């Protein structure tokens, strides 16, 4: 579905700007 | 997972929060 | 510092892509 | 650090590649 | 509906592009 | 609302123009 | 200028995910 | 402005929501 | 369609880290 | 066209490649 | 060079927007 | 060329449009 691909470009930079210096880890399977 | 309940329901941003390192 | 953030904005944009379904961990500076 | 080398330097998708999961 | 979040993220970069130095202003609700 | 007409409808780079300040 | 332009491009973005349902006005410099 | 804080300091997510409506 | 245009927004960024010097051209029609 | 392939079914990063000058 | 990478892709983005259904070509220097 | 024109100086839409289709 390309509609998860869209979603997930967008959860990418928000988890960016709420983490900040803390750091992120995306893992959707 | 993160792809199956911030990208079915909106989240707010603390909901953004829990998966910060 | 600010364009080390602006960096990174797009920094995670192109992991986002190039990874995929594998994902990945972020850890800035 | 990724910020260290990619935001000095152009990363190549090979060097993305090496900080996939 | 999570489709009106990802529009409005696009209507934000489009006014900012549009108006410039004249400012824009963004109201759902 | 811009959100139930240029989100609903695409909108031109004039109809953006309405809302700037 | 041209990097303050860039700077922007992502303070809106921001400041939309940020805000919300409140929205926000938007005036440069 | 908005622009001569931000741009030139990183902000606190407190500091943006002073500019929310 | 508004989920075209989106997408698009999507596949220029995609063509831009892809192409880098080389270039792209977008041609939906 | 690009956005009758790439845009109705997930494109991967080679797919891309292919319309690069 | 990297902030000329990072102009680009905001270029590309406004070259979409502005353009539309017409296209365009990107061409780096 | 776009990159030595628009990204030393900030391009109008109408500048833009010079380099579309
Ligand atoms: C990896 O494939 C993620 C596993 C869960 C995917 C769920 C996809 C459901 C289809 C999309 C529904 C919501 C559309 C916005
Ligand atoms: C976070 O504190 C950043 C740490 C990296 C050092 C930033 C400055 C390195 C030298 C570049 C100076 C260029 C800007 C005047
Ligand atoms: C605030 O809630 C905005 C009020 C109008 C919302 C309309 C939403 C309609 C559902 C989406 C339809 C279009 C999907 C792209
Ligand atoms: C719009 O005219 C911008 C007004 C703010 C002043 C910009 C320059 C301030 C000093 C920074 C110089 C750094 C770049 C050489
Ligand atoms: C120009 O109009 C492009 C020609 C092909 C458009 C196909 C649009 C199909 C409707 C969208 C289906 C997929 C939604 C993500
Ligand atoms: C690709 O090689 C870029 C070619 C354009 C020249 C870049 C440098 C021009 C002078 C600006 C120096 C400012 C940074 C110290
Ligand atoms: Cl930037
Ligand atoms: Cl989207
Ligand atoms: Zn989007
Ligand atoms: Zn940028």
């Amino acid at each position: 579905f390309v509609n998860q691909h869209l979603c997930g470009s967008h959860l990418v930079e928000a988890l960016y700007l709420v983490c900040g210096e803390r750091g992120f880890f995306y893992t959707p399977k | 997972g993160i792809v199956e309940q911030c990208c079915t329901s909106i989240c707010s941003l603390y909901q953004l929060e829990n998966y910060c390192n």
